[PDB]
Parts: structure tokens; sequence; C-alpha cells
RNA sequence: UAGAUAGAAAAUAGGUGCCCGUACCGCAAACCGACACAGGUAGUCAAGAUGAGAAUUCUAAGGUGAGCGAGCGAACUCUCG
RNA sequence: GUGAGUCGCGAAAGACGGGUGAGAAUCCCGUCCACCGAUUGACUAAGGUUUCCAGAGGAAGGCUCGUCCGCUCUGGGUUAGUCGGGUCCUAAGCUGAGGCCGACAGGCGUAGGCGAUGGAUAACAGGUUGAUAUUCCUGUACCACCUAUAAUCGUUUUAAUC
RNA sequence: GCUGUAAGUAAGCUUUGAUCCAGAGAUUUCCGAAUGGGGAAACCCAGCAUGAGUUAUGUCAUGUUAUCGAUAUGUGAAUACAUAGCAUAUCAGAAGGCACACCCGGAGAACUGAAACAUCUUAGUACCCGGAGGAAGAGAAAGAAAAUUCGAUUCCCUUAGUAGCGGCGAGCGAAAUGGGAAGAGCCCAAACCAACAAGCUUGCUUGUUGGGGUUGUAGGACACUCUAUACGGAGUUACAAAGGACGACAUUAGACGAAUCAUCUGGAAAGAUGAAUCAAAGAAGGUAAUAAUCCUGUAGUCGAAAAUGUUGUCUCUCUUGAGUGGAUCCUGAGUACGACGGAGCACGUGAAAUUCCGUCGGAAUCUGGGAGGACCAUCUCCUAAGGCUAAAUACUCUCUAGUGACCGAUAGUGAACCAGUACCGUGAGGGAAAGGUGAAAAGCACCCCGGAAGGGGAGUGAAAUAGAACCUGAAACCGUGUGCUU
């Protein structure tokens, strides 16, 4: 249910970072961001590629901070918890 | 309609000595008089008389992923010309 | 490519038709030759086709009451 | 009707067991009410 | 013959002519026989000398060398003289 | 596992050379030798269903080895107015409207109809591919049919004529 | 975002709202009841009309073409009448299929028990056939019973393994009173009238409609008195007669849907440690390890353009309802009953009622007839010989939502996976084995030997003795070396 916008991944190989998103793969429940760099290797040594992990991600925009997102009244349109401004 | 009585074209080395008697090779969707060829073949080019010749065949199998299947049939058909000829290549 | 069909004859409709399937028939007939990397342009046409017939039949319903 | 009709039963006069029918009676005429044949009773035709 | 029906076509020119099957083995390695099995498997052709002869012995046509072999050359079994 | 690296390796005359290949009694090539020859030959039916041919591969299959195969992988091959058959016929037999019979099912059977191993039926020789041949081409032929054209008919009788 | 499983490549689509979800509609090749004919199922061959293309034939496109019956025609003649037949047209008729389930009916067994067996039981089971339903059957008293009588049927309990049947052995087995679930009662036939009909006896009677009328404490007819009036009404389309309008509810896609931060360990926390929060939501599952506060989610609330289903009110239809008197008539005929053989009633021919079957004989008409367990009498109750009927009940091929002191890969469906498969058999038919890498494919770049395969190294990863025949990896079995010994 996003296209590009920031998170914070917070539960995964390393927290506390942040990063902008790519295919989130509604089937597999699986999105791309910076943050895993597989080292991958075709016939180079290595490639390093970007990777996908599972939606154990939040996003932030008001108050800089991990909120529960939550899409709210009709005006759709998302309402965080503490800022309404749009996903 | 042309469409549906003419499926695919054919091409090898068969074809291509074919080619010296001005002869070809089509590949035609089944039951299908051979005649609805002749004039239908007509309707698309207007080329014609050295009627037409025919056969089948059965259908052979092959295995891609380990399971058994069969391929599909095959109805093969040879056209053949005294009239001008035809080249779509 | 829907309401496009509803602005015809129900004449027009028969020509369109055919020469889509010269258009396709030229396709499918150089498809083995291997001059086409074209792939996916053949299901919109196929799909073309469906729309005319289907369109025409409705009205041919609908001219029938 | 036409049906072998009451199959059941016979016993002996030791009473062993046996089917029988009581094939109901039937002997066929022209009809005295419509001019075709058939089977038909005899206590009818009282 | 009952009947059809005005009233043909000699020989001439020209064209029209559908579906199935067709590959391969078919006294066999591919059929039946569970096996690449010393079995059966209808029918046609079937040459040469010798011979009454499709018998027998040796050869054409043509096909095959048989899907483990090398040693020694004892018992014993089998097959032959 | 034991038995056991033991019985067997499914009648049979092969040998040499030259190549290949990582590697050859077993593969290709040739020379010799031996075998069948009312046949281990050639042609088709039933039957099986792509085993057919080319190019590669050798994991297992092949009663050994295998650089090979009827095993795998990829690709490719079967052409008919006249050939066997259907649009022609039919026996045995099967089915069988109406119909006769049977507790139901269904059983019998006329009309007709299906059903060939038989009857009738218009074609031959050569060439040609790694793989098809009376099917392709090359030449020469045939039957039915339509269309076009005229030398014979003359109530539509009878006469040509169906 | 998408182009299934099923990777991968290339071509392309998509806020001008794809894909996806739900409802309607259009298509829906061929075989198959198969239905134009034929047929070795999925092939062949035709016919007629119309219409494509040819100069013309060959060739095609669509439509149509079976049988049976049951209606309307004509036509029919073996014989004149006219029927048998014959040609044509109409029908949303039927045929078939199935869920091996549940129901009714036709026919209908044996092993077995009996300590053997023939009566018997198993059993009126199985299978077979047929028919219909979504439920069926039954059914509104020619009962049950013996009193302060009740007043369709069915099912559950109980009476009762009692009373009884029985080579009186095996064994079989009610019913009633009572307690409960559900509760519903109605139309014909007949005598009477009108109409039309052949015999018109010019006598009226039979033939067909409409009325008329439906029963035991007798009823109707017929005669008489009032109600109603084309309706005051009851109507009840699930019986009772068969048609149609218009609102509410549920179903088939969905949406909202409260709440947490950090330290240590870790490859990774959802754990320990602390301090905090929501609760109509601490059900459940997933999330790199065990989460109410990360996601899906739940409690609760909302939501349907269209379609369906059930319910409601006006339309809608259709309808007179009682009473007395009983002079005269009517109350279901080859029926009921008897005998003869049989079956079934828990009931085996027994004294054997009551009910059904076949043959044969053969009653009565309300001052009548049947039952009350042989049969007669008195008493009591009920009125066949014509028909319909919801619910209560039995089952689940299937769907929705749920659950388990149920299984967790030799168990459980035979079947967790590409199974009624491979396979076996001519054929009916019988019938297999086979789950798991890791969190994520990050699925071993590169060097080396090697023809390859395989391997040693280097690297991905926490771990590759997790490296695809990939979690864990026992025992048999096989080896290599070695302390002691022979
Ligand atoms: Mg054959
Ligand atoms: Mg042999
Ligand atoms: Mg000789
Ligand atoms: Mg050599
Ligand atoms: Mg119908
Ligand atoms: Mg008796
Ligand atoms: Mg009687
Ligand atoms: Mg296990």
């Amino acid at each position: 249910i996003k296209k590009g916008d920031n998170v914070k991944v917070i539960a995964g190989k390393d927290k506390g970072k942040e990063g902008k998103v790519i295919a989130t793969l509604p089937k597999k429940d699986r999105v791309v961001v910076e943050g895993v760099n597989i080292m991958k290797k075709h016939q180079g040594g290595i490639l390093e590629t970007e990777a996908a992990i599972h939606v154990s991600n939040v996003q932030l925009l008001d108050p800089k901070t991990n909120e529960p997102t939550r899409v709210g009244y009709k005006f759709v349109r998302i309402a965080k918890k503490s800022g309404e401004e749009i996903k | 309609e042309a469409r549906d009585i003419l499926k695919r074209p054919v091409i090898t080395e068969k074809s291509s000595e074919a080619m010296a008697e001005d002869k070809y090779t089509f590949d035609v969707d089944t039951r299908v008089n051979k005649t609805q060829v002749k004039m239908a073949v007509e309707e698309i080019f207007n080329v014609k008389v050295a009627s037409v010749n025919i056969m089948n065949y059965k259908p052979k199998k092959k295995r891609m992923g380990r399971y058994q299947g069969y391929t599909n049939k095959r109805r093969k058909a040879i056209v053949t010309l005294k009239e001008g000829s035809i080249d779509l290549f | 490519k829907a309401k496009e069909i509803r602005d015809l004859t129900t004449s027009e409709i028969e020509e369109q038709i055919k020469s889509s399937k010269e258009e396709l028939f030229n396709l499918r007939f150089q498809l083995a030759t291997g001059q086409l990397e074209e792939t996916a342009r053949i299901r919109t046409v196929r799909k073309t086709i469906a729309r005319l017939k289907t369109v025409a039949r409705e009205r041919e319903i609908e001219q029938s009451k | 009707r036409k049906a072998s009709t009451g199959n059941r039963r016979s016993h002996a006069l030791n009473s062993t067991k046996r089917r029988w029918n009581a094939n109901l009676q039937k002997v066929r005429i022209l009809v005295d009410g419509k001019p075709k044949k058939v089977w038909v009773s005899a206590r009818a035709l009282k």
C-alpha cells in the first residue's frame, strides 16, 4: 500500500534506518528498500543488488517518528496518528 | 475464410528444394477439404492451378518437464503453382 | 476501446473486423519466419475482434426487440 | 392387465416352500362396446 | 414395356474430380510371448549345376558374422566319430 | 546381508590393417575369411504406434566394454480423380418401425438397414531424396462430369430420344 | 501493479483507475439420451430451402430434417357405409442423467443360528427393477375403548422384552390408557332442477355441461321460515378455484475498525529487564526466536447498482348463511360377505377375529349395515365399497460459518506431493510407493585436477558434516586404525 515514501525499518537486520521503497509485491508480501544488499553472483564475484523484507515497517511524516498508519475518513485518504498528510 | 484455413507457413530444406518447381508448404487448421484451400488461397493471392496435394500426421510424444504429453495434430498441405509465384519473406 | 465501437453504423463493424483479421494473418504468417519481435501485440488484435463481434451481437439482439 | 399376479408361497402338506402365481383369469374377445380385441377377465363378463 | 419429354450430338476444344491410409519392422530385436527370449506368426516371388523333384550338397541375387572374451586342452556331464 | 565375487553371461567363425578418441577384442572405413540361399533374401496384409532420417550426448537401459543403437536431446520426415477402402452390392450374422409375447427389465420378429475375407470398378515405364513413390516430375494413357460448338429429330405422337 | 501453476527472456498494458472481486448478459467446436441416415464414442454420408464463389459442375455458410403420444387437418375403403392405414402441421410433453444417501411399490435369495436339520430364523435383509419427492408414506373414523368416555395422521418416551405367537426349541413381539413435539380439515358420487343431445312412442329416458348437495347425537333431497346480495363479508395463490400489482428482511462483492518505547543477548526479537496504553476488541494466524499495543485480523458498526429468496398491505379474485318439518326419494354392486388356496396383521391354521390377492358363488337399502379377538343375544360406538392434504419426522452429493481430552506421513480419505495416476488384466475390475533446504535463493563468482561427473580451495549465509538424493540422521550392514589377545 506504499509507492516510494519514507519508512523506518525497525525489526530486521539493522534498525534505526530509513529509506524509500520499490516494488511491494502484493502476493509474497515483501517490499524492496535500501537496507539489505545481497552478494549475488553471475557468470561477478559479487553484484550488490537490493533485496526485500516482509512488512516489519512503519511510516513517519509529521512526528518524524514511526506510527501505526491509519487510513481514515473519505474526503479515501490517509490520516496518521498526529498529523494527516498524504501517504 | 482464409484466416482459419491457413494457420501457419512451413519452411525447411524440403520446401527449399520444393520452390524449384514452384511449390510451397502450409499447415492448415484441421477439418478442411482440399478444395477450400484451392479457392481460398486463390482468393487471397490470385494464384491457382497446379492443384493441391495433402497429408496428415499423427501426434508424437514429448517430455519437457518429466510429465508425459503429446504434440498436437498436424495437417500439412502442399501447394504448387503454374501462374507467376508468391514470396512473402 | 469500448465506445469507439458504439459510434459505428452496424456496417462499418464488419470492415474493421476483416481488416483486423488481415492485419492479424500478416502477423501470424510472418511469425514462424521469425521476422517478428513484437509478441504482445497479437492479444490486442484478437481482443479487438472479440469486442466488435460482441457488440454486433448485442445490437443484433436489440434490433430484434 | 396381463400380469402374473399374487406371486407368493405354496406350502405342501408338510409346509415346505415354493413360489406360485395365481395367474388371474383373462380371455380375449371382440369387445362388445368397441370393435377391437383385448385380454379381459371373466369376473367382469357376468 | 408402364411412363417421362420440344428435340439429340456424332468428333472437336476447355476444364472440374472429395474423405481415410500411405513413413518403419513385418519368420522379427519393434507383433502375442513381462526380457533386445533358440517358440508361433495367413499370403506372393522363389535363380544356377546334380536330380523325378520346392528333396539333398555347393553357390548367385542379396543379407549376416548372432552383444562377453583370452588362456590351459584335468575329473565329471552332454553332443558327435 | 548371508550364499558369492560363486552359477550364469541366452545355439553360431572370425582375423589383420588404417582412422577416431581422454580411453578401444566390441565404433567407421576397407582387404581377406566363413554362413543362409523354398532363404537369416525381396513385397505386402494383421499387429505395434514415430521405433524412421540427420546432428550432437553417454546419467542410467544394452546381460561385458562402448567414442555406438531400435536409449536421451534438438530438428525434420508420410503428398493419389486411376492404388486397398467409403460416396456400389450382398450371404452368415447383428439391429429391427409397426407387431406378437412377458411381473418390471426385456425377449422374439416382418418391412427395411449395417456388415467382406467374396462380386463390379478408369494406369503404365523410367527417373528422384539421408528419409516418400503407380502419390512428386518426365513422357505417354483412361473413366465420369460440365461448359462452348455442328453435319441428325419434327403432333411431342412416334420418331432421333430418357 | 499485471502478463496463472512455473521459473526465464522479450515484447507490451496500466490513476483516462488495469489485474482482482461479485452479479447479469453474449459466445458456448465435437461426442454423448444424440434425435436426418450410418457408426468400432468424439468419424463418415446425405437430404431439402435460402445464400456465397464459378462461364458451369464440383465446394461451402446458416437454418431444417428421428421415434412415441395427443391434438387439428385432409385422405382413406381391401367393402358403398367407414373405419385399420396414409401425407401434413402444433406441443418448453417424454425419453436420459443422478447422492451407491433418505422414501414408496414390484419381484425376491443362501451361507448362518437352531449346537445337525427340512417347520422356522437370517428376512421380507441383500442386490435387481420401477416411480416420485425434497421430503415421502399415512390420514380426518364403517376407530380406540368400557367411563364423569374421547373424537385426523405421524414421530419421541413409557407401558414391555409384559400380554401373546412358536418343532412351545431357537427365537420373535405388539397394541391400548398416559406424558410430549406439531396441530387442519375439505371436494366429489347419488337422489332434485335448467340447457342441449339420439332413441323424438308426439311417454320420458338415457348421453354431456352447469347448478344442488356432502352425514351418524343420523344427514341431505322435497316443502316451509328468516340472513346475504354481486356482497356484509369470509378472502387465503401450501389442499379446500385458479390468475396478477406494491413495501420490509436475509443472501451473493466490501469498508471502517483503540492502543508501546528502550537496555542486554542475538544473525535476527515478539524473550529477561524496566517503566506505559486500549479493551463491546486478551479469538486465531503470520511477522528472521514465544507479541492484546508490527500486519492480517476479531468485538461493534456500516454497506448492495443488479439479481434471488422469504415475508407484509391494497390491489386481486372468489363466495350466501342458518332453522324447522321429515309424507316421498337418496345415501358409492357383481361391491361387502362365504368357501378354496395364499400372503400379511408380533399372530406359523390354530378356536383365529380384523385386512389384502386369484378362481367361484353371491346381500341389505335407516324398523338398514360393520365392529366391540370363533359364533348368537342385549348394550355401546361408527357409517366402507370415491378422492386431496402443510407442520412435527428421516438423510446430506453439496455450500456458508464454526468445533474437537480427532490423526499429524507404514496413521488419517486409497489419495497432504500432478492419484483412482503409473501399473496389472482382453474385461468386468483390483491398485501403488513418493511431504519438509534456509529467515530470505542470497542456489557456490573465481582458481586448481579432471574428457566429464565429482572433488579440494575461495566466497553467500549464524551454521553448507544445511549445498539440492539438501532439518534432525538411530540400528542392521560395511570399513579404516588402533590398546589387549590369539
Ligand atoms: Mg496400419
Ligand atoms: Mg524370435
Ligand atoms: Mg533348384
Ligand atoms: Mg583393429
Ligand atoms: Mg421439456
Ligand atoms: Mg383363507
Ligand atoms: Mg375375492
Ligand atoms: Mg517420519
